[PDB]
C-alpha cells in the first residue's frame, strides 16, 4: 500500500489529513464481555459468509467480463464510425464538386 | 420492527444473493434492496395432491437458511467454490512474498 | 420616528412606517402582524397595492415593493425620491411624487 | 452444407429466446414459480403513439 | 485608419468584418438581426419605407 | 411445498410478490382457509394475538390477467377499491383473483352465460361476498342493466368474434368516463384466416371506433401463443 | 489475416528463469515490469500531490 | 553487474555499451569496479530486480 | 398569483407580480446572495464603478488602434485592475468589457478572500468572524465585511492575536505556546 | 443577542416556487420485439396483404400511369387491400385544386380507409406510429425521409413507384 511518510502527513491540511487508526493492544471490557453463539449459529455464520463471497466474486467476474466485451465493441464501433465519416467527407466533396 | 428484522435478516440476505446459490439457476438482473413493508410466510401445499411438491413433516424447517444448510449438494458446491475463491484471492499476496524471501535466504 | 399611517382599502390591514426604519404591516383588529421589517434608512411613506399581500414603501431614495411576509420583491430604479405614494386600485397604478419635481405612474401588474 | 444450417438455426433459435419471450409449450408440470425472477419496475408492453 | 475617431471607427470596422465574413460564413449566421418586438419592428419598417 | 417466502408489495396496488428461489405472483385471500381451483397458498402470521392471514398464488398459465401482470403492464385499472365488470367469467378461476385484488370495499360483477359455470360462480360468491354473479348474455346488456350500476373497469375475457361490440355495449352502459377497459384478445378465436397482428390491429381500430383509447398492448407470449391484452381507457370525448 | 499464413502467426513461447539462478524466483518479463512500474508511478504521483 | 566479464580490462574494452535486462529495461555500462574483477557498475532506466539478467547484444 | 386558467393566461400574458423587466432578473439579489452582501445598495455602488470602467473602455476602444494614448491608457487601466484584483489576467483588453463585473469586485471582498484562503468554512462564517472582530489585515483590526482586499494586501490577512479561533487551531495541532498568548 | 451576518430578505429566483421557472417541483418501459418477427423476417404477414398509401405514392402512381390495386396485385402477385388514412386524405385535400385527379382517384371504393385518431395531419408520423405498433402493414411510399424511417424499423416491407411499375423491397417472399 501507499506508505505516506510521517513528516509529510503531520504537515498536511485539515481536509487532507489521513485517518489512520492504531491497533488495539488492551483487552477491553466490551470485547471481553461480548458473547458469540456457537454450533448452529457459527455454521450459519460460516454459511452466510460463503454465500456472500461467492456472490461478490461472481459479480466481479461478470463485470470484468463485461469490461472485456465492451472495450472490443468500442474498438469495432470506432472503426465503423471512422469508415462512415470518411465516406461522408468524400460524398460531401462530390456533392459540392458537382454543384 | 428491527427486532424482527434481526430475526429474518439472514434469509433476506439469501434472497438478495439468490444468484449464487445454485450454479444452474441464473436469475434476471435486479438489485432487490430490502423492502420497507414485507411479511414472511409459509407455503401451504394443500391436502389434494401428494408426493410431488410435498415437503414432509420430518424435513420442514423454519427459515430458508436451514433448508439451504440441510442441502448437502449445496454444501459441496459452497465449500468447493469458496476454497477456489480463497486460493485465487491469496494467490500472490503475503505468504507468497515471504516464501519467496525465504527462498532467497535459504541458500 | 413619527409613524405615517395607512389602511388597506377595506379596513382589515394597517401599514405603519416609522421615520427611522420601522415598517409594519399587520391585521390591526386581530393581533396578527405579517411583516415587521426594520429598513435602517429613513422611510417616508407606504401604501398597499391591491391587497395586504404587497406593499410599496418609499425609502431613503428608492421605492421598494415587499410581499406579504416582508421579503423584498422590487427596488424601483426610477422613482428617485418619493415622499408620497398612492395606489390606483381600479387601474393598478402606483403613483409616486416627491422631492424631485416629477410624478411617476408605474403599472404594478405588468411592471 | 446441411449440418451447418442445422447448427446455425439452432444457434438462431437459441438467440430468439433472448430477444423475445418464446412460447415454449405451456405449463409442464406443477406451477413451480417464475424460476428466474419477477421485476416489479419493468413494463415490457408497447405503448400506443 | 489610424485617424478615424469613434462611431465611424466602430461601424467601419464592423462593416469590414461583415464583408469579409460573408463569403465562408453561413447566411443564417452572418447577419443576425437585433431582436425587436413585432409591433415596433413593423412600425420601424413602415416609417422607413415611408 | 412447505418452504418459506417473503411477501412484498408489487407496483400494482393490491397484488404482491412472494420471493423465494422462484418468485410467485400472489394476492391476498378474501376467503381464508380454502383454495378455489387448487392453487397453492401462503399463510403469514401478521400481528389480541397475531392472526393467520393467507395469500393465493396467481397462476399465469391459467389466467390471462396474471400473464399480463407478470409480463408487465404499465397500468391495470383493477385496483383495491374499485368496481370491475368481468365479462366472460368462465369459472371462478380469475374472478377470484380479481375479487380479492379489488378487496372487501370494491365490487366485481361476474357476467357469465353458461349455467354450470354459473352454479360454481354462485357457490364461490358465497364465500367471496364482493362478487355479484350475473348469469346473462353479455351481448344484451339491457337484460341485466338493472343489476349493475357504474363500474370503474371492464375486463373482457370473452372469446367470441363479436367481442368489440360486446365490450362497446357494456362500456357504454356501465363504464364511467376515463375508466379502464382491459381486453384479452385471442386471435384464433376471433378469426384464423388472417395473422395475429392483423386481428390485433383490427380490434384496436374497432375499440377506437367505439371511442376507447388504447394505451398499451402486451402480447403475453411465454404463457399463451397468439394472445394479447389491450389496456385502454374509456375516453368518451376526444381521443384526440 | 488477409495475406498471412497460420503457420506464420504461430505462438512463440516464453522462457523461464535459469535453474542456477533459481532462488530469485520468476525471471520477470516486460508485462511484469510494466505492472511494477506503473504501480510505482501512481504511488509516486499521489505522494507528490 | 556480476559475471559477463572476467577482468576489468574486458570491462574497460566494453565501456559505454548499451545493455538491457530481459524486462527490456535499457541500460549502459559505466565503469569497472576495482576489487571484484569482472564486476561493473551500470545505470538503467529505473530500478531493476535481483531476478533479472542483463544482456549485451554483440555480433 | 392564483395560477390563471387558459383564457386568463391568454388574456393577460404580461402580468407578473414578482419578476419585472427593470429588475434585470434580480441579479443584485443573486450576487448578493452568492457573496453574502449585507446592505442592499452595495451591488449598485459596484455597478456604477463597473459602468465607469466599461464606459472608459468603450470610449478608449473608439480611438484609432495604433496610437500610444489608447495603448498606454488601456495597458495602464488593465494593470491597475489586475493589481487591485478585479481582473484575473492582464492579457487581453476585451477583459475591460467582458470580465469586469460586480461579481469580480465582490470576490475581492474580505469574507470571500477569507473563504478562499480556507480561513473560514463559508462566506457567512467569514462574515460572522470579521463582524465579531477576529480578523486583522496588517496590524489593524478590520471590522466590516465590505473591505476590498488587493493582491498584495491579501498576504497580511490573518487573525488577531489572542483570538479564540487562533488558539483553537494552534491547540488542535497542539502547537499552542502560551508564552505569546496563543 | 441579535444574530450575526444579518441580511435583508429578498426573493430567491433559484428557490421560490411562486415564480414560473421554479414551478418544476420509477417504472421503465422496454417494449418487447414483436412475436411476429424472426430476426428481421416478419414471419407472420401473409396474403391478403394490406398496404398503407401516402400522397406522393399516389402522385407518382398517376404520373407513371399505374393503377393502385392492379399495380399492387402485379407487384406482389397477391391480393392487396390498400388503405388511405384520414391524414393522407387530409393531405391530398390540402394539396389544392391542382390535385383533383389524385383526390378523386384516392376516392375509390376498392381503396379501403382507416380512421386515424390524433390532432394534425402529419401522415408520416401517423404511418410510422401505426406501423411500428403492429407490424402487419406494407408501407407504400416515395418520400425519401419516410422511406428511410420505414426501412430502419424492422420487419416492415416497403413499396414504391419505380420505373413503370411498383417495386417492393423488405418482403422476402415475392416470387
Ligand atoms: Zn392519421
Amino acid at each position: 500500500g501507499l506508505k505516506v511518510p510521517k513528516a509529510v502527513q503531520k504537515e498536511l491540511p485539515f481536509k487532507s489529513q489521513i485517518h489512520q487508526m492504531k491497533p488495539q493492544k488492551k483487552k477491553t471490557y466490551m470485547a471481553k464481555r461480548a458473547v458469540v453463539l456457537g454450533g448452529d449459529e457459527k455454521k450459519a455464520r460460516s454459511f452466510i459468509q460463503k454465500v456472500l463471497t461467492i456472490s461478490k466474486a461472481k459479480d466481479s467476474k461478470r463485470k470484468e467480463q463485461k469490461a472485456s466485451q465492451r472495450k472490443e465493441r468500442l474498438k469495432k464501433l470506432a472503426k465503423m464510425e471512422e469508415e462512415k465519416s470518411q465516406r461522408d467527407k468524400e460524398k460531401k466533396k462530390e456533392y459540392f464538386a458537382q454543384n | 420492527d428491527d427486532n424482527m428484522r434481526r430475526e429474518v435478516q439472514r434469509d433476506l440476505l439469501l434472497i438478495k444473493h439468490r444468484a449464487a446459490l445454485d450454479p444452474k439457476r441464473h436469475y434476471k438482473k435486479q438489485r432487490w434492496e430490502v423492502p420497507e413493508r414485507f411479511a414472511i410466510g409459509t407455503i401451504i401445499e394443500d391436502k389434494s395432491e401428494f408426493y410431488s411438491s410435498r415437503m414432509n413433516r420430518k424435513e420442514r424447517k423454519s427459515t430458508i437458511l436451514e433448508t439451504l444448510m440441510g442441502d448437502e449438494a449445496s454444501n459441496k458446491y459452497f465449500k468447493r467454490k469458496y476454497n477456489e475463491i480463497q486460493e485465487k484471492s491469496t494467490s500472490g499476496r503475503k505468504a507468497h512474498y515471504k516464501k519467496m524471501k525465504e527462498m532467497r535466504k535459504k541458500r | 420616528g413619527p409613524y405615517h399611517i395607512k389602511y388597506a382599502k377595506n379596513g382589515t390591514h394597517l401599514l405603519i412606517t416609522g421615520r427611522k426604519g420601522h415598517v409594519a404591516s399587520m391585521d390591526w383588529r386581530k393581533g396578527q402582524l405579517r411583516a415587521e421589517l426594520f429598513l435602517n434608512e429613513t422611510c417616508h411613506s407606504a401604501t398597499y397595492l391591491q391587497n395586504e399581500q404587497y406593499f410599496a414603501v418609499a425609502q431613503k431614495k428608492y421605492t421598494f415593493i415587499y410581499d406579504h411576509e416582508g421579503t423584498e420583491l422590487h427596488r424601483l430604479k426610477q422613482h428617485i425620491e418619493a415622499r408620497h405614494l398612492d395606489f390606483l386600485p381600479y387601474h393598478y397604478l402606483l403613483v409616486t411624487a416627491g422631492e424631485t419635481g416629477w410624478l411617476k405612474y408605474h403599472d404594478v401588474s405588468t411592471g | 452444407s446441411r449440418v451447418k444450417k442445422r447448427k446455425k438455426y439452432q444457434k438462431a433459435q437459441k438467440k430468439l429466446k433472448s430477444v423475445r419471450a418464446v412460447y415454449s409449450g405451456g405449463q409442464s408440470g406443477v406451477y413451480e414459480g417464475e424460476k428466474t425472477g419477477i421485476k416489479k419496475g419493468l413494463t415490457r408492453s408497447v405503448k400506443f403513439k | 485608419d489610424d485617424q478615424v475617431i469613434g462611431k465611424a471607427r466602430s461601424r467601419t470596422l464592423e462593416m469590414r468584418l461583415n464583408r469579409l465574413s460573408r463569403v465562408n460564413g453561413h447566411q443564417d449566421k452572418i447577419n443576425k438581426l437585433e431582436k425587436v418586438p413585432m409591433h415596433i419592428r413593423r412600425g420601424m419598417i413602415d416609417k422607413h419605407v415611408k | 411445498g412447505g418452504a418459506k417466502v417473503v411477501i412484498e408489495p408489487h407496483r400494482h396496488a393490491g397484488v404482491y410478490i412472494a420471493r423465494g428461489k422462484e418468485d410467485l405472483l400472489v394476492t391476498k385471500n378474501m376467503a381464508p382457509g380454502e383454495s378455489v381451483y387448487g392453487e397453492k397458498r401462503i399463510s403469514v402470521e401478521e400481528p389480541v394475538p397475531p392472526t393467520k392471514v393467507e395469500y393465493r398464488v396467481w397462476n399465469p398459465f391459467r389466467s390471462k390477467l396474471a400473464a399480463g401482470i407478470m409480463g408487465g403492464l404499465d397500468e391495470l385499472f383493477i385496483a383495491p377499491g374499485k368496481k370491475v365488470l368481468y365479462l366472460g367469467a368462465a369459472s371462478g378461476t380469475s374472478v377470484s383473483h380479481v375479487s380479492d385484488v379489488v378487496g372487501p370495499e370494491g365490487v366485481v360483477y361476474a357476467v357469465e352465460f353458461s349455467h354450470r359455470p354459473g352454479r360454481e360462480l354462485i357457490s364461490m360468491a358465497k364465500k367471496r361476498p364482493n362478487i355479484i354473479p350475473i348469469i346473462e348474455d353479455a351481448r344484451h346488456p339491457q337484460k341485466y342493466r338493472m343489476l349493475i350500476g357504474m363500474v370503474d373497469c371492464v375486463f373482457a375475457d370473452v372469446a367470441q368474434p363479436d367481442q368489440a361490440r360486446i365490450i362497446a355495449l357494456n362500456s357504454h352502459m356501465f363504464l364511467k368516463d376515463q375508466g379502464g377497459v382491459v381486453i384479452s384478445i385471442k386471435a384464433n378465436c376471433i378469426d384464423s384466416t388472417v395473422d395475429a397482428e392483423t386481428v390485433f390491429a383490427r380490434e384496436v381500430q374497432k375499440l377506437r371506433e367505439e371511442r376507447i383509447k388504447p394505451l398499451e398492448q402486451l402480447t403475453l407470449e411465454p404463457y399463451e401463443r397468439d394472445h394479447c391484452i389491450v389496456v385502454g381507457r374509456y375516453m368518451r370525448s376526444g381521443l384526440k | 489475416a488477409k495475406l498471412v499464413h497460420d503457420v506464420q502467426k504461430k505462438q512463440h513461447r516464453e522462457r523461464s528463469q535459469l535453474t542456477s539462478r533459481s532462488r530469485y524466483g520468476f525471471l520477470e518479463k516486460h508485462k511484469d515490469y510494466v505492472k511494477r512500474a506503473q504501480d510505482f508511478h501512481r504511488k509516486q504521483s499521489t505522494l507528490k500531490v | 553487474i556480476k559475471d559477463m566479464f572476467s577482468s576489468a580490462m574486458e570491462v574497460a574494452r566494453f565501456e559505454g555499451a548499451q545493455i538491457k535486462t530481459v524486462s527490456g529495461i535499457r541500460g549502459e555500462i559505466k565503469r569497472a569496479l576495482s576489487k571484484p574483477e569482472g564486476h561493473y557498475r551500470a545505470a538503467f532506466e529505473d530500478k531493476i530486480l535481483m531476478s533479472d539478467i542483463v544482456i549485451l547484444r554483440s555480433w | 398569483v392564483r395560477k390563471l386558467k387558459h383564457h386568463e393566461q391568454k388574456l393577460l400574458k404580461k402580468v407578473d407580480f414578482l419578476e419585472w423587466k427593470q429588475d434585470q432578473g434580480h441579479r443584485d439579489t443573486q450576487v448578493m446572495r452568492t457573496y453574502h452582501i449585507q446592505n442592499r445598495e452595495d451591488y449598485h455602488k459596484y455597478n456604477r464603478i463597473c459602468g465607469d470602467i466599461r464606459r472608459l473602455a468603450n470610449k478608449l476602444s473608439l480611438l484609432p488602434p495604433t496610437d500610444p494614448f489608447r495603448r498606454k491608457h488601456e495597458q495602464l487601466l488593465l494593470d491597475k485592475l489586475y493589481a487591485m484584483g478585479v481582473l484575473t489576467t492582464k492579457s487581453k483588453i476585451s477583459d475591460l468589457e467582458n470580465k469586469v463585473t460586480v461579481s469580480a469586485i465582490c470576490r475581492r471582498r474580505l469574507p470571500v478572500i477569507m473563504h478562499r484562503l480556507k480561513m473560514a468554512e463559508t462566506i457567512q462564517d467569514a462574515v460572522k468572524f470579521i463582524e465579531q472582530g477576529h480578523v486583522r489585515v496588517g496590524p489593524n483590526l478590520i471590522n466590516d465585511p465590505a473591505y476590498l482586499v488587493t493582491r498584495n494586501m491579501e498576504d497580511y490577512v490573518t487573525w488577531v492575536d489572542n483570538s479564540k479561533i487562533k488558539k483553537t487551531l494552534l491547540r488542535y495541532r497542539n502547537q499552542i505556546d502560551d508564552f505569546d498568548f496563543s | 443577542t441579535r444574530k450575526f451576518g444579518l441580511v435583508k430578505r429578498t426573493l430567491n429566483t433559484k428557490k421560490d416556487q411562486r415564480l414560473k421557472k421554479n414551478q418544476e417541483n420509477l417504472t421503465r418501459n422496454i417494449p418487447q420485439v414483436s412475436s411476429a418477427l424472426f430476426f428481421q423476417y416478419n414471419q407472420a404477414i401473409k396474403p391478403p396483404y394490406q398496404v398503407l398509401i401516402d400522397t406522393n405514392f399516389i402522385n407518382f402512381s398517376i404520373q407513371k400511369k399505374v393503377d393502385i390495386v392492379r399495380g399492387m396485385m402485379d407487384c406482389l402477385l397477391a391480393k392487396c387491400n390498400p388503405l388511405i388514412t384520414d391524414c393522407v386524405m387530409a393531405e391530398l385535400e390540402k394539396l389544392g385544386p391542382k390535385y383533383r385527379i389524385a383526390l378523386k382517384l384516392a376516392r375509390d371504393p376498392r381503396i379501403k380507409r382507416l380512421s386515424c385518431s390524433h390532432k394534425g395531419t402529419y401522415a408520416d408520423d401517423c404511418l410510422v406510429h401505426r406501423v411500428l405498433q403492429h407490424k402487419c402493414y406494407i408501407v407504400a411510399t416515395n418520400d425519401a425521409g419516410l422511406k428511410q424511417r420505414i426501412r430502419k424499423i424492422p420487419g416492415i416491407p416497403l413499396m414504391s413507384v419505380g420505373g413503370h411499375a411498383y417495386v417492393i423491397e423488405k418482403l422476402p417472399d415475392v416470387f
